[PDB]
RNA sequence: AUUGUGGAAGGCAGCGCGCGCCUCCGGCGUGCUUCGGCAUCUGCGCGCUCCGGACGCUGGCCUGUGGGCUCCCCAUUCGA
């Protein structure tokens, strides 16, 4: 039993090339190597799955609908609400963020971390000596 | 006499108006009537014995009408801002920006009771400059110049004076900002995997 | 903690020397191709161009008290497409620094 | 191939559902680089076109030999290490100093012989058989060949392997309960640090 | 955006004579890869069709065709004809995309793919949007279900960029459909 | 990124400031104009510049374990 299916509806992201991050609709099928896939900030375009990451998200949506149609229905599902919330999403997230740190802010974290491992540390000490 | 320049350039050689506009703007209309009808016309502005004379004729270098220009300041680096040192003794050490003096090398001091590192010139080739701003308004170097770092050992008691005098002044607006005394009183490093083409400053 | 002995601050990546500019017939000693550790693209290159480089090794005799030795170079221009780098130096570099690390500088700097 | 490019005192490859040829370019490269390079558990390689094919290929690599001379070669070693070890010999100018320099480079084993059962061991993506060989097409493991082929061992090597896993899924759990206790010690030091977890928050996965 | 290959109508005539001052004008509908390519092709036809070469021809007009819809996905059906080793055949094929370009672009490589067929040894004799309901080809119709679903089976391992390509990694990929 | 060959010329070219006034990012006179503009008035003096081929600054070192080398032996990559 397989998780995830290409179909009319299913949310992909864009897992290679320029479009990386982020989330399109499939639309419509072309064949098997080509999908037709929309989102409100690009035009109905074709693309190959081998660039596509299909995700857990499917909104309701019948074949090629219009851009208010599809808009609607991903607010309806709370599509980027749900996939910035999920772990998977979330990722991608904390990645662009690590890399857009200044040396001033990782001068921060270098110390909120050491300060934080080291109060870990201690508290395992304690775990450690009573629950033997 | 005229205020403001008659032709601001639009690139670098090139005026916003043309010469029949710019006759317009320069009188010489007006001009050629107080001089009866005709642009005035003016004129042209108007050794011991030798002690050996040399065999060989002397040859002097052809003319070159190149001039250097004053050193360019990048526009990462303002007035206050954090820089990190590439070489020297003092490589990797953070440092705040003062000005840059006229030899077109950057003043920047420690400050000295944070880092050890006194006022001093280091050239902009070898600094990065980050993104780290920390107030200068109330810092006053305008008796600090090339000349004060020429030479002519002991230290004499009176520059250490005046690095404090301009210290006392930086210590409190850095206090002002948390944990920024922390990060001007440590040196940056490459840890693993830290590449520096994608690192943001 | 470590105890470690050794550079407190590193301002440097580490670079390979894989070899000098050459066709499958013939070598030109006074380009070297120097891999960048980090550096995947040529892309990623443009920001290590004109980045001066040091090839430090060890001589058998003393030289001003010590045996380290430094040749100078610098980034020049991309090699192909996959991040590698043609470097320039004072003096061609021996073939016996073929797979041996250069130090890889962060000035002249243009930031 | 370029080459990694990495700074590393030694590399520790698992070829375990490695595809031979694909492995053996990119060590090559790696070693020519100045890489030492120690590979671990080569019996399990993989090599594509099934185990007849191979195996009518190495028949005739031991047909091979100098007529009037047969010990002056060719050497037909039948472990699964020494063959890939021959298979990389034949991707590097071995004839020259710089070649002989990168092949003194290079360890190959068969299982995992101490000290390297307890280092960290990692894989090449694009020597993978789940990525480089479509499911349902032959392949044959290496030491499945070499045993065909005379090389006696495999059973021993099965045997040490089997006793190396069990202790490795020891170990695993002593990690595994250990994690458990450092989750709880966190959760206890989260009211110590307030600020600290703050500033981690947009930083943490 | 780009294309392969391009869609041009051509006009041309014979130069005018006294015996023919308005000389009959023939269109023609051609494939190539820019305008230069098209009008040779153009006299290629021409001169063995009508019997009206280059050097006594005019050339009237030339404009590229573009598709109305590039947004929605249509049914092409492509006659052609082509040259074997052995002689010529006439083939029907059915292509599925956004444009009439990347259907011919495909109908061009597959030629090339099952039947080891130059580009120059291929003349198409007809193009159409079919609609669905009278395609004929299977590998079509099977793609005309409003309830299309199935998964993945093949996936490309890869990240989104070379820069973050390692030669070495700790586990291998997690792959699932 | 590579490079400074030349050593007689302040030339050629394009501009700026003065030689007339104003409230000075601009304004003020003829001719033409597509009404935006225009080499139509645009001469002289003194200057500037992407303008008849690189100049400037700083440091190191100078009898040293320094510098240089076409000399010698050897090693390595390529060629043979
Ligand atoms: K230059
Ligand atoms: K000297
Ligand atoms: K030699
Ligand atoms: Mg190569
Ligand atoms: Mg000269």
């Amino acid at each position: 039993p397989f998780k995830r299916f290409v179909e009319i509806g299913r949310v992909a992201l864009i897992n290679y090339g320029k479009d990386y991050g982020r989330l399109v609709v499939i639309v419509d099928v072309i064949d098997q190597n080509r999908a037709l896939v929309d989102a409100p900030d690009m035009v109905r375009s074709q693309m190959n799955f081998k660039r596509l990451s299909l995700t857990d998200i499917k909104i309701d949506i019948k074949r090629i609908p219009k851009k208010k149609t599809l808009v609607e229905a991903m607010e309806a599902a709370d599509v980027k609400t749900k996939w910035e919330n999920s772990s998977w999403g979330r990722k991608l997230i904390v990645q662009k963020r690590r890399a857009a740190l200044n040396d001033f802010d990782r001068f921060k974290l270098m110390l909120a971390k050491i300060k934080r491992a080291g109060v870990v540390r201690q508290e395992l000490a304690k775990l450690k000596k009573i629950a033997a | 006499a005229k205020k403001t320049i008659r032709n601001p350039e639009l690139i670098r050689g090139v005026g916003k108006f043309s010469r029949s506009k710019m006759y317009h703007k320069k009188g010489l209309w007006a001009i050629k009537k107080k001089n009866g009808g005709k642009l005035p016309l003016h004129e042209k502005k108007p050794v011991k014995p030798p002690k050996f004379y040399p065999a060989d004729d002397v040859k002097k270098p052809l003319v070159n009408k190149h001039k250097p220009k004053p050193t360019k300041l990048r526009a990462s680096i303002t007035p206050g801002t954090v820089l990190i040192i590439l070489a020297g003794r003092f490589k990797g050490k953070r440092v705040v920006f003062l000005k840059q003096l006229t030899s077109g090398l950057l003043l920047v001091t420690g400050p000295f009771k944070l880092n050890g590192v006194p006022l001093r010139r280091v050239n902009q080739a070898y600094v990065i400059g980050t993104s780290t701003k920390v107030d200068v308004s109330g810092v006053n170097v305008e008796k600090i110049d090339d000349k004060y770092f020429a030479k002519q050992n002991v230290l004499p008691q009176e520059k250490k004076d005046e690095q404090k005098t301009v210290d006392s002044a930086l210590l409190k607006a850095i206090e002002g900002i948390p944990e920024l005394k922390a990060y001007l009183s440590a040196r940056f490093s490459l840890k693993s995997g830290m590449k520096p083409h994608e690192l943001v400053f | 903690v470590k105890g470690r002995q050794g550079e407190r601050i590193r301002l440097y990546v580490r670079g390979t020397v894989l070899g000098y500019k050459r066709s499958k017939s013939n070598q030109y000693p006074n380009t070297s191709l120097i891999q960048i550790e980090g550096v995947n693209t040529k892309e990623e290159v443009d920001w290590y161009l004109g980045k001066r480089l040091g090839y430090i090794y060890k001589a058998k005799t003393k030289k001003n008290n010590s045996h380290y030795r430094c040749i100078w170079g610098k980034v020049c221009r991309p090699h192909g497409n996959s991040g590698v780098v043609r470097a320039k130096f004072k003096s061609n570099l021996p073939p016996k620094s073929m797979g041996a690390k250069v130090r890889v500088f962060m000035y002249p700097s243009n930031i | 191939v370029s080459g990694s490019g990495i700074s590393a005192r030694r590399i520790v490859v698992d070829a375990r559902h490695h595809m031979l040829g694909r492995l053996s370019s990119i060590l090559a490269k790696e070693l020519l680089n100045g890489q030492r390079v120690v590979v671990v558990r080569c019996e399990e390689i993989c090599l594509s076109g099934g185990l007849v094919r191979q195996k009518m290929k190495y028949l005739r690599f031991l047909r091979k030999r100098m007529n009037t001379k047969p010990s002056h070669g060719p050497i037909h070693f039948r472990a699964p290490s020494k063959i890939l070890w021959r298979t990389i010999r034949g991707m590097i100018p071995h004839k020259t100093k710089r070649g002989a320099a990168a092949l003194a480079r290079l360890k190959v084993y068969e299982g995992v012989p101490p000290p390297y059962d307890k280092i960290k061991r990692m894989v090449i993506p694009d020597a993978l058989k789940v990525l480089r060989l479509q499911s349902g097409h032959k392949y044959c493991l290496l030491g499945k060949l070499s045993s065909e082929v005379g090389w006696n061992h495999y059973d021993t090597i099965k045997e040490l392997e089997n006793k190396r896993k069990e202790r490795a899924q020891v170990a695993y759990e002593r990690r595994k309960q250990l994690a458990k206790l450092r989750v709880k010690a966190e959760k206890a030091a989260e009211e110590k640090l307030g600020p600290q977890l703050a500033v981690i928050e947009p930083i943490k996965y | 955006v780009t294309y392969k290959f391009h869609q041009y109508q051509v006009v041309g005539r014979a130069l005018p004579s006294e015996n023919d001052e308005h000389p009959k004008i023939y269109r023609m509908k051609l494939w190539a890869t820019n305008e230069v390519r098209a009008k040779s092709k153009f006299w290629y036809f021409l001169r063995k069709l009508k019997k009206v070469k280059k050097s006594n021809g005019q050339m009237l007009a030339i404009n590229e065709i573009f598709e109305k819809y590039p947004t929605t996905i249509k049914n092409y059906g492509i006659w052609l004809r082509y040259q074997s080793r052995t002689g010529y055949h006439n083939m029907y094929k059915e292509y599925r995309d956004t444009t009439l370009n990347g259907a011919v672009e495909q109908m061009y490589t597959e030629m090339a793919s099952r039947h080891r067929v130059r580009h120059h040894c291929i003349q198409i004799i007809k193009t159409a949007t079919i609609p669905a309901k009278l395609c004929k080809r299977e590998s079509t119709k099977q793609f005309h279900d409003s309830k299309i679903k199935f998964p993945l089976v093949f996936k490309k391992v890869r990240p989104p960029s070379r820069k973050l390509k390692t030669t070495y990694k700790a586990t291998k990929p997690n792959l699932f459909m």
